[PDB]
C-alpha cells in the first residue's frame, strides 16, 4: 500500500480508528509518554493515563486528541508486501478531550479524597491514590 | 500497587474507568453509565448442594464478594 | 396447547409475582412505618 | 358499498388519508408491544394510528357536525397530535371545539355552505390551530 | 315482572347456562329482558376468585355517568380497560414470558392481577366452606379503593395481601401481618 | 367438536402473529449485536493473538476448568444443545486420563442441561447476565473469579458467529499461570516490554482472560440471535400449517353439526 503508519485506536464501546494511515502518534506509557512512528521497533507497553495525540499524513500539522484511562499498545513491524507499518492502541475507556469536564472531575476528586480519608484498607488507599493520579491527568488535559 | 494490595489489573481498570465515566459530560455520561450498568447473580456450588446465591448490581461489591 | 399455555402462563406469573411480593414484604415496613406496629 | 360517493369533499380530503393511515396501523399493530426496539417509519405509524383512534373516540349522546368533524380530522391527520399524550386528546378536541365555535363560525358556515375544504379555508384552519396550540398547553 | 306507579318488584333470576355456552337460545333471549347482568365463569372460579364474576361480560343499564357520578363511571371503565389489557397479554406471557414485557406492561399486569384479587371477598354463607367471616363493603369504600389502586398508591403492597380482602385497610393489615411473619 | 378447533385456531393464530413480531425484533437485536461485535472485537483480537504465540497443548494433565457460555432465554435454536454436547465430549475425554474437571457456566440453560449428569462437578455459575447488553455484566468479574480459583488448564466453549444464518461451535485452550511459569516465554523475546516481563505478565494475563471471554460471548450472543430468528421462522411456518389443518377440521365439524341438527329437526317433524 504505502509507507505509512496504520493506526487502530480502539475501546470496547467504540473503535475510533481501524486502518488509519498516520505519520506520528504520541501515547502515555506507564513510565512516561512516547511517540510511535513508522519504522519504530516492535514493542509492548502499559499505559497509565493521558492524551493520545494522533497526526495524519494528510494533516501533518493538524492533530486529534483523545484521552485514555488504561490499556496497552502493540507496535508490529510492516509486512514485506504491505509496505506499511501497523500499531494498535487498546484502551479500557477512550474518550475525546472535547467531551471532558473539569468541574465534575474536581467533584469526583473531592469525593474520592473524602472516601479515602478513612484510610484502613490497602485497596482503598491504592484506589484513592490512583484516582488522584487519573483525575489530575484529566484536569491537566481538559480545555 | 495491586499485586501487593491483592487486587487484579482488571479490577483496577474497571474501578478507574468508573471514575472516568463519572468525570464525563451529562449527555454522553448518561449513555455511558447506561451502557455500563451491571446485573449479575452468582450461585456457588460444592458437589451440588448450593452454598449461597447472591445478586450484584455494583462493580465494587461484585469484585469484593 | 390451550391448557398447556394457560398453566405455563399461570405458573410463570405466580413465580414472578411471588418473588416480587417477597421483595416488597421485605422493603415495606421501612418505607411505610405508619403501619408498622413496632411504633404503636 | 356506496363509499365516498356519499361524502362531501371536505370529508373526502381527510378520510382518504385516514383510511390509509389506519390500514397501516392495522398492518403494524402487534408491534406496539415491541416498539421500543423498532425504528422510525414504523413508530410514526403506531403514533398516528393511536392518535387517530383516540380522536375517533366519542361520547354517548354527544354528536358533532360535519364542519367540526372536518376541522378535527384535519388537526388529526396533519400531525398536530403526534407529539401529544393520547390521554389528552379528549381535552384537545373539547377545547378546540369551544374555541372554533366561539371564534370561527365563519369557517364553519363556509364549510357547511360550500361542502368543500378549499386552500383558503385550510389556511384559516392552520392559523386557528396554531393560535389554539399557542394559547393552550398539553402534556407531551 | 316490572315496577309500576303502585309498587315495585326487584327481581333476581339465576339462569343456568348449559356447557357454559351463552349462545343457547334461552340465555340469548333472556339477556334482552334484564336491567343488570352478572356472568359467572369457571376459568375464574378455578382461581379461587369468589364471586367468580366476569367483569368483561357483566353489564348494567345503570352504569352511566348521569346516574352514578364520573368518579364511579371512569373508575369502572379504567378497571375494564386494565383487565382487557391483561387479557390481551396472556398469549405474549404464555409464549415469551415476563422477561420480554416492558415495565409499563409489568405495571399494568400487576395492577390487573391485584384488582382481580381485590375483587374477591369472603361471604358469611360460604363460612361452612371457607371458615372465614363475611364482609359488607359499602360503595364509597369500593370506589375509594379502586381509585387508589388505579392511581398507583398501593402497587408496592403485595398481591397476596390484596386477595380475599374486604377493604383496602384490611389489605394493609394482612400485608403488615405477612411482613411480620416474614421477619 | 367445534369449540376445540376454534380455540386451537385462535391460539395458533396468536402464536404466529407474536412469532412474526419477535422475528422482526430479533432481527433488530441481531443488527445491534453485530454492531457491538464490530466495535468490541478489535479490542480483544490483538492481545489474544499475542498470547496465542505461546502454544498450549490440550493433552496436559492437571485440574481442568471448563467455562461453558450459554444464554438465559429459550427459542435459541439448538446452540446451547451443541454447546452442552461439546462440553460433555470434553468432560468425558478429560476424565478418562484422570484430570479432575470443574465446570463454570454462563446461563441457566447449560445448568439445566448438565445438572443431572455433571452436577457433582459444578463450581460456580452466573445468570441473569444478558438482561442488558453484554459488557454490562463485565467479563472482568468472571476472569477475576477464575484467577482467584486458579486452575491448571482452562477451556472455553462458545458459538462463533460466521454469518447471519451460520454459526460454529469452538473450544479455546487458554493459557494459565502454571503453563506460563513452565515456559520461559522465549517466543516474546522479539517484543520490547516497557515494564519488565516479570512485572507486567501478571497484569497482562488478566487482560487476556477478560478479552477472551468478551469476544467469545459476543459471538455466542450473535449466534443465539440468528438461531432465534430461524426458530421464529420455523414456528410461524408450523403455525400456518396447523391453522390450515384446523380450518379443514372446523369446516368438517360445522357441516356435521348442521347435518345433525337438520336431521333431528326433520325426524321430529316427521314423528308426529
Amino acid at each position: 500500500f504505502k509507507n505509512q503508519l496504520l493506526l487502530t485506536l480502539s475501546s470496547p464501546s467504540e473503535a475510533i480508528y481501524v486502518r488509519t494511515p498516520v505519520r506520528s502518534v504520541t501515547v502515555p506509557g506507564s513510565e512516561g509518554a512516547m511517540t510511535m512512528t513508522n519504522g519504530h521497533s516492535q514493542t509492548v507497553a502499559r499505559l497509565k493515563a493521558g492524551e493520545i495525540i494522533v497526526r495524519k499524513g494528510e494533516t501533518g500539522d493538524e492533530v486529534e486528541r483523545f484521552f485514555l484511562s488504561d490499556g496497552f499498545v502493540l507496535f508490529k513491524s510492516p509486512e514485506d508486501d504491505s509496505g506499511c507499518c501497523t500499531a494498535e492502541v487498546l484502551g479500557v475507556e477512550v474518550v475525546p478531550v472535547s467531551m471532558l469536564d473539569k468541574e465534575s472531575a474536581a467533584t469526583a476528586l473531592q469525593e474520592l479524597l473524602q472516601q479515602g480519608a478513612g484510610a484502613t484498607d490497602e485497596w482503598t488507599k491504592a484506589r484513592t491514590l490512583l484516582g488522584q493520579e487519573l483525575l489530575s491527568s484529566v484536569i491537566r488535559a481538559a480545555p | 500497587m495491586w499485586r501487593s494490595s491483592g487486587v487484579s489489573f482488571t479490577r483496577y481498570a474497571s474501578e478507574m474507568a468508573a471514575l472516568l465515566r463519572q468525570c464525563l459530560k451529562e449527555p454522553y455520561r448518561t449513555q455511558a453509565m447506561q451502557r455500563n450498568q451491571i446485573h449479575l447473580k452468582e450461585t456457588v456450588y460444592q458437589q451440588g448442594q448450593v452454598l449461597t446465591r447472591e445478586t450484584f448490581n455494583d462493580i465494587k461489591k461484585a469484585f469484593e464478594a | 396447547s390451550v391448557k398447556f399455555m394457560d398453566q405455563k402462563r399461570s405458573g410463570e406469573e405466580t413465580v414472578y409475582f411471588k418473588k416480587e411480593d417477597e421483595a416488597l414484604l421485605r422493603n415495606l415496613l421501612a418505607n411505610h412505618p405508619e403501619y408498622d406496629p413496632k411504633y404503636s | 358499498r356506496v363509499g365516498s360517493a356519499a361524502q362531501v369533499k371536505a370529508m373526502k380530503q381527510v378520510a382518504g388519508t385516514m383510511k390509509l393511515e389506519l390500514a397501516q396501523y392495522r398492518e403494524v399493530a402487534a408491534f406496539a408491544q415491541f416498539g421500543s426496539d423498532l425504528d422510525a417509519s414504523t413508530r410514526q405509524l403506531l403514533t398516528r394510528g393511536t392518535a387517530l383512534t383516540e380522536l375517533l373516540k366519542q361520547r354517548q349522546y354527544s354528536p358533532m357536525k360535519n364542519s367540526v368533524q372536518v376541522c378535527v380530522l384535519y388537526c388529526g391527520v396533519k400531525g398536530y397530535l403526534d407529539p401529544l399524550d393520547p390521554k389528552e386528546i379528549s381535552r384537545f378536541e373539547s377545547l378546540f371545539i369551544d374555541y372554533i365555535n366561539a371564534n370561527h363560525q365563519d369557517i364553519l358556515k363556509t364549510i357547511e355552505t360550500e361542502k368543500e375544504l378549499s386552500e383558503k379555508t385550510e389556511a384559516k384552519l392552520r392559523a386557528a390551530v396554531d393560535e389554539f396550540v399557542a394559547m393552550n398547553e398539553f402534556k407531551k | 315482572i316490572t315496577t309500576t306507579k303502585k309498587g315495585s318488584i326487584t327481581s333476581v333470576q339465576a339462569v343456568y347456562v348449559p356447557a357454559d355456552d351463552l349462545t343457547d337460545p334461552a340465555p340469548a333471549t333472556t339477556f334482552a329482558h334484564l336491567d343488570a347482568t352478572t356472568v359467572l365463569s369457571r376459568q375464574i372460579a378455578e382461581l379461587g376468585i369468589y364471586p367468580a364474576v366476569d367483569p368483561l361480560d357483566s353489564t348494567s343499564r345503570m352504569l352511566a355517568p348521569e346516574i352514578v357520578g364520573q368518579e364511579h363511571y371512569d373508575t369502572a371503565r379504567a378497571t375494564q380497560k386494565l383487565l382487557q389489557d391483561y387479557k390481551s397479554l396472556q398469549d405474549i406471557i404464555a409464549i415469551l414470558g415476563m422477561d420480554e414485557l416492558s415495565e409499563e406492561d409489568k405495571l399494568v399486569v400487576s395492577r390487573a392481577r391485584k384488582i382481580q384479587r381485590f375483587l374477591s371477598q369472603p361471604f358469611t354463607v360460604a363460612e361452612v366452606f371457607t371458615g372465614k367471616p363475611g364482609r359488607f363493603v359499602e360503595l364509597p369504600e369500593t370506589i375509594k379503593s379502586a381509585q387508589t389502586i388505579l392511581r398507583g398508591e398501593c402497587d408496592d403492597l403485595p398481591e397476596m395481601a390484596f386477595y380475599m380482602c374486604g377493604g383496602l385497610e384490611e389489605v394493609r393489615s394482612k400485608a403488615v401481618k405477612m411482613a411480620q411473619e416474614a421477619a | 367438536d367445534l369449540k376445540i378447533v376454534a380455540a386451537r385456531m385462535k391460539s395458533v393464530k396468536s402464536i404466529q402473529k407474536i412469532t412474526k413480531a419477535m422475528k422482526m425484533v430479533a432481527a433488530s437485536k441481531l443488527r445491534m449485536d453485530q454492531r457491538r461485535l464490530e466495535n468490541g472485537l478489535p479490542f480483544a483480537t490483538p492481545v489474544q493473538k499475542l498470547v496465542q504465540r505461546i502454544p498450549v497443548d490440550p493433552k496436559e494433565k492437571g485440574t481442568l476448568a471448563v467455562l461453558a457460555l450459554s444464554s438465559d432465554k429459550g427459542l435459541c435454536g439448538g446452540v446451547n444443545s451443541f454447546v452442552a454436547k461439546q462440553a460433555r465430549i470434553v468432560i468425558k475425554e478429560n476424565e478418562m486420563a484422570g484430570n479432575a474437571v470443574q465446570v463454570y457456566g454462563v446461563g441457566d440453560k447449560i445448568r439445566s442441561a448438565l445438572q443431572r449428569t455433571f452436577g457433582d462437578r459444578f463450581k460456580r455459575i452466573m445468570t441473569e447476565v444478558t438482561r442488558f447488553p453484554w459488557n454490562f455484566g463485565q467479563a472482568c468479574i468472571i476472569a477475576d473469579r477464575l484467577m482467584q480459583d486458579n486452575p491448571a488448564r482452562l477451556m472455553v466453549i462458545y458459538n462463533h458467529f460466521k454469518s447471519a444464518v451460520a454459526y460454529d461451535t469452538l473450544t479455546l485452550n487458554v493459557l494459565t499461570p502454571t503453563q506460563a511459569a513452565q515456559s520461559a516465554k522465549e517466543q516474546l523475546n522479539t517484543f520490547e516490554f516497557e515494564p519488565e516481563k516479570t512485572d507486567v505478565w501478571k497484569d497482562l494475563q488478566d487482560f487476556y482472560y477478560a478479552c477472551t471471554v468478551f469476544g467469545c460471548m459476543l459471538d455466542n450472543i450473535a449466534s443465539e440471535q440468528s438461531a432465534r430468528m430461524s426458530a421464529m421462522d420455523n414456528a410461524s411456518t408450523n403455525a400456518g400449517e396447523m391453522i390450515s389443518s384446523l380450518t379443514l377440521r372446523y369446516n368438517r365439524a360445522r357441516q356435521a353439526k348442521i347435518t345433525t341438527e337438520l336431521v333431528e329437526i326433520i325426524s321430529g317433524a316427521n314423528a308426529l
